[PDB]
């Protein structure tokens, strides 16, 4: 059980509780459901590297209370 | 409140972003802008479109043949005119409800009482000593101080808001925060002889040292590096980098030797990006809404990084 | 009518899959443009009544509308003409759980699946979420008259 | 100029296209002109509004009502006469801008605000094999990305919604959010005054004028009186037109009788608060910020509803041949109608009434915008274009603009461009044969048999004009598209530069065909493939 922090472009701080061996697709789906936007528009990257569905925290070496950055694509201007 | 129907109609898009109260705070603020070059032109355009009470464009230099043919504020054939006078018509046409003024006097000769009428002073293409003097004057009289520059693919932005109080939306709504800034004499002369200082240097972007080198170059030659003198200016820039980074007890190696290929002339996209960032910082400081960035912002056009640094404390 | 590339490719693949193998009696063909071509984003469907049910013997025409968000958004299905059913709006729009993205709709589910779901809802409705307030009324009050009306409607729509 | 000589020549001789002349478009055009670009094509469909003067700087108060592209070109020519700006006052979705139009640009820059136009421009650039720079902006945020065929991801590799849809029953039966009431008001405006659309009919159709309830008690009389279909369910729009669009009867039908109609279904109000109908007489007799930011009482909103109904009825009567109205957020009467109806519906379902400011923000999908964000995004766009034109596509990155620095102290976050999705179906490589033939002198039957059935070896081909609307010309079914076999190819909009997709059932292989018009071919052959 590793605690993860996901912050958006507007510094929307939301905590997550995920397992060591589970894939991160569940985290993306849960964040998409909670924020009300489909996960396709959002991109989650770890230390500047995009997180794929098949990635796991062990592959990326995540530690307790770590930060995940999510960037929503804007349709306007 | 005091916002007219036409004002609301033409400001609706930014009102919906940052509140009528912050719009009103913007409407009662006067900004002084020095160095109406490309970066100065971008900052002036953005501030006038934002809808400040007034903007005093100061520039003692005239339009020269070496300047770019198109300048977005100076009509073609205006060679020999004053830059502020040339750009005044277009700047005023940008927004009719903003009192855009022109000052052709030198910034050095301006007395301290001249700066008291403004609540925000922005400096562009100014020497280091002028920057220090103007920042000291602004800090003494409690005036927000900004300065920035563009050189090749690189740009920088500095802000000295003193003891700044603002309101920021709560994460969950209007909460109050206070941030303390530092003068230029402390930001540009940060000591690097401590373990914490060494770690910060390991984590500090190299654009700060490039800014120091180019400030020294402007202090020495009296002008920014020019494309037509690329070889001599590049050799002098390398020498200045060596001496400047040796005087601080730092290893010049962290600043790449090829930095001289991307710090020449002013570029329109770099001007646009840096002017937008600096104008947003000025608007945030004037409206006292949203946390202003740390005292330094650095932009790299080739790599695409915009890095905000806190140096001086 | 301007649709996205993924929506158009998915609709073409869906049409090919339907033409390759579809349940007997069901009809799902893209509508005809006034020019003479056929429109992939507008389908003229037809759902047969299930045998052994009061809806049997009738062919109920349905219209399928796809937007550019397809398949990320469900199609808008409506009966033309609107029929008498607790879960069908008076405007003809059919309210189904699988036809709404926030309730049950998934982008991987096919036109055949939703047509079969509409047929199943036709065979048996749900009352927790009615949409008619008249079919619902005479379904909850006395079922005999509801079955009589359903039989008359099915006879009216017999091909 | 600070550019290298090779890049200087590349940008001076090259021709670029800017689609969209908004705030981002204006900043991008100014930056391109200042950088050294001489041949720029600008296309925009809108006209200058007074709300555009916050972002757009090439437009003034005296330019309101004029074309955005022409005024932008004139403003750019004011400080740089040497610029060869070509302005189009049209939509990029127009068929005139085919692959032949997109093939003359060395770089295409997106400055749009909707996903549909972005999808069309992405498809056209992918077809024409022209690099595309895609950008967006919303408030303090924004991003810039590069799209290249076969190198980077396209706009459809990871599909995104174009607009948010709502459940059919939730909007009209069980609203739970103010946005539901707002979209209900918009759909009601379309139903009462706009064109026919069964998906926007939010008010149920029945015997309207009589105020009726307790159908459960009188179900026997109701079923004796009405047959299946309920006397064809007299249309609400027809009844409103017949009554003369009088505000009182419309108010009673929409906010009292319709709510009582909802209350008949007692099964879906067991776990939610039932709505409370409003009586017009009771509402009438019951007795800082901007003026649009003030929330009024239900009586003032009922009066506003009546006034808006009267004004819209007058407009409909004045309109020629009874043309249907189209909702516009900038129309005072339509905006008043939507605000009043949405607020009344919110009050009915026990929700907080919203000011006209918020109703306009949510109904019109207004995105906050400022000049600084657009300027930053345009500068990043021009930097990416300079990187592309110099052969440095490997150095191009997806740059994100943040409102506040991330924990890595990055206000601008560049990300490496991802490789294309192998299963995209949009940017995937497909055979792209091209044929040159007389469009006006060839039939659909000849296209199907002579040049597709046997020339390209297709047994059961179905053809589809890929104009973006998904219209298919030839169907492999033996009894579907035989009526237009003898019709000429020009009668379906096929012209020079039009491309049509052809896929086979048994052969399970597709093929793209590019049509090239040629009057001089010779009497021997009506078509000729081009290697
Ligand atoms: N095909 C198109 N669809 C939508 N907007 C377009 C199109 N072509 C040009 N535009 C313009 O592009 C601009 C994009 O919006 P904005 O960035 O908010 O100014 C608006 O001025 C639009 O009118
Ligand atoms: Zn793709």
């Amino acid at each position: 059980y590793i605690k993860l922090k996901v912050i958006g472009q507007d510094s929307s701080e939301i905590h997550f509780k995920v397992k060591m061996t589970t894939h991160l697709k569940k985290l993306k789906e849960s964040y998409c459901q909670r924020q009300g936007v489909p996960m396709n528009s959002l991109r989650f990257l770890f230390e500047g590297q995009r997180i794929a569905d098949n990635h796991t925290p062990k592959e990326l070496g995540m530690e307790e209370e770590d930060v995940i950055e999510v960037y929503q694509e804007q349709t306007g201007g | 409140g005091g916002i007219s129907e036409e004002e609301a109609a033409q400001y609706d898009r930014q009102i919906r972003l940052w509140g009528l109260e912050a719009q009103k705070r913007l409407r009662a603020s006067r900004v002084l802008l020095v160095g109406l070059k490309g970066l100065g032109a971008e900052i002036a355009k953005n501030l006038i479109l934002a809808g400040v009470k007034g903007l005093t464009m100061l520039d003692h230099e005239q339009v020269t043949p070496e300047d770019p043919g198109a300048q977005f504020l100076i009509r073609t054939g205006s060679v020999g005119r004053n830059r502020a006078e040339a750009s005044l018509e277009r700047a005023q046409n940008l927004n009719p409800m903003v009192d855009v003024k022109v000052d052709t006097e030198d910034i050095e000769k301006k007395p301290e009482s001249f700066f008291t009428q403004f609540d925000a002073v922005c400096l562009t293409c100014c020497s280091r000593d002028v920057i220090v003097k103007v920042d000291q004057i602004c800090h003494k009289n409690s005036i927000k101080f900004f300065t920035g520059d563009v050189f090749g693919y690189h740009g920088y932005t500095f802000a000295n808001l003193g003891e700044h109080e603002f309101v920021e939306e709560k994460t969950k709504t209007m909460v109050k925060k206070k941030v303390v800034f530092c003068p230029v004499k402390e930001a540009l002369e940060v000591d690097w002889s401590s373990e914490k200082a060494k770690a910060a240097l390991k984590r500090t972007t190299s654009d700060y040292f490039l800014l120091q080198v180019l400030l020294k170059f402007r202090t020495d030659k009296g002008r920014d590096p020019s494309s037509d003198t690329y070889e001599e200016d590049s050799e002098l820039l390398l020498q200045i980098r060596n001496d400047v980074l040796d005087s601080l007890g730092i290893s010049p190696d962290l600043l790449p030797e090829d930095f001289v290929r991307y710090c020449f002339s002013e570029m329109a996209p770099v001007c646009a990006v840096v002017g937008g960032i600096l104008a947003q910082e000025i608007v945030k400081a004037l409206s006292q809404r949203d946390p202003p960035h740390n005292n330094f912002f650095f932009f790299d056009g080739m790599k695409g990084n915009g890095i905000v640094e806190c140096l001086g404390p | 009518s301007h649709m996205s590339g993924i929506a158009l490719s998915r609709l073409a693949q869906e049409r090919k899959a339907w033409r390759k193998d579809h349940p007997f009696g069901f009809v799902a063909v893209p509508t005809k443009n006034p020019d003479g071509t056929m429109n992939l984003m507008n389908w003229e469907c037809a759902i047969p009544g299930k045998k052994g049910t009061p809806w049997e013997g009738g062919l109920f025409k349905l219209r399928m509308l796809f937007k550019d968000d397809y398949p990320s958004s469900p199609p808008k299905c409506k009966f033309e003409p609107p029929l008498f059913h607790p879960n069908v709006y008076p405007s003809g729009t059919v309210c189904l759980s699988i036809l709404e993205e926030d309730k049950d709709w998934r982008p991987a589910i096919t036109i055949k699946q939703i047509l079969l779901g509409i047929q199943e809802l036709l065979n048996e409705p749900n009352i927790q979420d009615p949409a008619q307030a008249e079919a619902y009324t005479i379904y909850s009050q006395n079922r005999v008259e509801y079955e009589k009306r359903v039989r008359a409607q099915a006879k009216k729509f017999a091909p | 100029r600070g550019l290298p000589r090779e890049l200087a020549e590349a940008v001076a001789g090259g021709r670029v296209l800017v689609v969209g002349a908004g705030g981002i478009g204006c900043e991008l055009l100014k930056n391109l002109v200042l950088t050294g670009f001489s041949h720029i094509d600008l296309i925009d469909l809108d006209t200058i509004d007074v709300s555009n003067l916050n972002r757009q700087f090439l437009f003034q108060k005296k330019h309101v009502g004029r074309s955005k592209a022409q005024v932008a070109k004139e403003s750019v020519l004011q400080f740089y006469p040497k610029a060869n700006i070509v302005a189009y006052h049209d939509s990029i979705m127009n068929p005139d801008y085919n692959v032949e139009f997109f093939r003359q640009f060395i770089l295409v820059m997106n400055a749009l605000d909707n996903r549909a136009a972005r999808n069309h421009v992405n498809r056209m650039c992918l077809a024409a094999d022209v690099p595309l720079i895609e950008s967006g902006t919303a408030g303090y945020l924004g991003q810039v990305t590069t799209i290249k065929k076969g190198v980077t991801e396209c706009y459809e590799c990871h599909p995104k919604p174009t607009q948010r849809t709502f459940p059919g029953c939730t909007i009209r039966n069980t609203p739970s959010e103010p946005i539901h009431c707002i979209v209900w008001a918009k759909y009601l405006f379309n139903q009462l005054f706009g064109e026919e659309d069964a998906d926007q009919e939010v008010s149920p159709d029945r015997a309207d004028p009589e105020a009726a309830w307790e159908p459960t008690e009188a179900e026997a009389r109701a079923r004796a009186s009405n047959e299946d279909g309920d006397i064809k369910r007299i249309s609400t729009k027809e009844w409103a037109k017949s009554t003369g669009y009088d505000p009182v009867k419309l108010f009673t039908k929409l906010f009292k009788d319709d709510i009582r109609y909802l209350l008949t279904m007692d099964k879906l109000w067991r776990k939610r608060k039932p709505p409370v109908p409003l009586d017009w007489a009771e509402v009438q007799s019951q007795g800082l910020g901007l003026k649009d930011q003030q929330v009024l009482d239900v009586k003032s909103y009922a009066r506003l509803f009546s006034k808006s109904i009267e004004t819209l009825r007058v407009h409909l009567a004045e309109k020629g041949d009874g043309a249907e109205l189209i909702w516009d957020k900038d129309d005072p009467s339509a905006m008043d109608f939507v605000t009043s109806a949405a607020n009344l519906r919110m009050h009915i379902f026990s929700m907080n009434m919203k000011s006209r400011f918020d109703i306009k923000s949510m109904a019109g999908n207004i995105i906050p915008a400022i000049a600084t964000t657009n300027a930053v995004i345009a500068g990043l766009i021009v930097l990416e274009g300079l990187k592309i034109l110099s052969g440095k596509i490997d150095q191009c990155r997806t740059i994100f603009l943040n409102k506040q620095p991330n924990p890595r102290k990055k206000l601008l976050v560049p990300c490496a461009l991802d490789p294309p999705n192998p299963n995209c179906y949009v940017c995937a490589s497909k055979p792209e044969v091209t044929v040159r033939l007389n469009v006006h002198k060839v039939t659909v039957l000849t296209l199907q048999d002579k040049i597709v059935k046997e020339k390209f070896a297709m047994v059961a081909p179905d053809v589809q004009i890929e104009d973006g609307k998904g219209t298919i010309l030839i169907s492999s079914e033996e009894g579907e598209t035989e009526a237009n076999n003898h019709k000429k190819l020009s009668e379906f909009g096929i012209r020079n530069g039009s491309r049509l997709q052809a896929d086979d059932f048994l052969q399970d292989y597709t093929l793209l065909i590019n049509i090239l018009h040629s009057e001089d071919l010779g009497k021997d052959v009506e078509f000729e493939v081009v290697g």
